[PDB]
């Protein structure tokens, strides 16, 4: 879940 | 320890130079973008482990949002700035039937930061604070949260009563707004939740991602 | 000025030496009596017009009563001890419905308050500033309100530092448990209003009438 | 309104 959280935050 | 007030001023000064409701929504969806990397720039966050950061973000970011455009209104008459570069007027406010949130973020927050004339780097240790919740459900180690925020307010006491040595009750006030933006940051979670139960204002996809679940 | 912490203590000293549910409203009922005058004791409180005595206690009794069980509760294993003499087990509340809301007393109140060892004193303190909270609506004179509350924390800082100086945080990490209190305190309500909805569960007349209007 | 806590707090 979270998707757009967790791609912002590995970039 | 290493949580420079600087740092910490640097990230607010980095991230930032008809239906009301809609456009604030917009502009709330537009700053979770910008809010992401605002959370990098403070000191240590990104070294929490991934999971930690999307529970600190998950469950502060309607706080440090608030914070944002509410320090951002100082200089607004009776409304607020928002990041759209669009402004929302009491009446407007009041038109749409969210006049009741609206006056509390103008009396509680607002009108509180111009009164005391709260600096960016006092409103970025604040968010600071906010941003690292050690009650946040979920964390990994609560234990190293609660160490951060602590280095973050040992900083901003410092900041304070060095810049501000006539008046050493700023510290304290400061963190006395933090009760009000608790509160009205429930406020206006209860209100999002209603607009997108009843179908109508437009959600973007970052803001709905927030308001799923948990 | 004018604000000693230990009328502020002898005011805590001085007010106190099967659905769980239903326990726990008939507990508040009982304490709300006994919070007047808590209140009383407080140093310039009943010096307040009494319109404003009364908004205060509307817009904190529930903060109020649940920093002192909570506080009331550190001795004890898994639950909470009601002003009536009864004991709230978590599985007891976890089996009435209410383990959420119990499961945030325990983990953001009592345990920290555990850990740190909050005093009398600074509860009392605590206390005495969510009392006078300038942001309650209504107010005649909200500068005054605020006015007493800075010299509340002006007490407690005073205080800390002073008996705990090996703890330069300690003042603010007791400031900062307030933002968690706000938070609970409006669940709390929430319930309270639920049940009284529902009809079950008795609801005794102090209590009835905070529930009441506005 | 607010009958019993004026009382209260009158005495
Ligand atoms: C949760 C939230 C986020 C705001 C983001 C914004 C508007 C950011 C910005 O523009 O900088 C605020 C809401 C959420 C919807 C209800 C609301 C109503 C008023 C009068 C004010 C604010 C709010
Ligand atoms: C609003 C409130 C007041 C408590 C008063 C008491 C119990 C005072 C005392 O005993 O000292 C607390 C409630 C109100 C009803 C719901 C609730 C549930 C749990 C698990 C704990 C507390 C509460």
């Amino acid at each position: 879940k979270h998707k757009i959280l967790h791609r912002l935050l590995q970039d | 320890e290493d949580m420079p007030v600087e740092r910490i001023l640097e990230a607010e000064l980095a991230v930032e130079p008809n239906d009301p409701v809609t456009n604030i929504c917009q502009a709330a969806d537009k700053q979770l973008f910008t809010l992401v990397e605002w959370a990098k720039r403070i000191p240590h966050f990104s070294e929490l482990p991934l999971d930690d950061q999307v529970i600190l973000l998950r469950a502060g970011w309607n706080e440090l949002l608030i914070a944002s455009f509410s320090h951002r209104s100082i200089a607004v008459k009776d409304g607020i700035l928002l990041a759209t570069g669009l402004h929302v007027h009491r009446n407007s406010a009041h038109s749409a039937g969210v006049g009741a949130i609206f006056d509390r973020v103008l009396t509680e927050l607002v009108s509180k930061m111009r009164d005391m004339q709260m600096d960016k780097t006092e409103l970025g240790c604040l968010r600071a604070i906010v941003l690292f919740n050690p009650d946040s459900k979920g964390l990994s180690n609560p234990a190293e949260v609660e160490a951060l925020r602590e280095k973050v307010y040992a900083s901003l006491e410092a900041y304070c009563k060095h810049k501000y040595p006539e008046q050493p009750g700023r510290f304290a006030k400061l963190l006395l707004r933090l009760p009000a933006l608790r509160s009205i940051g429930l406020k206006c979670l209860e209100h999002l939740f209603f607009f997108k139960l009843i179908g109508d204002t437009p959600i973007d996809t970052f803001l709905m991602e927030m308001l799923e679940a948990p």
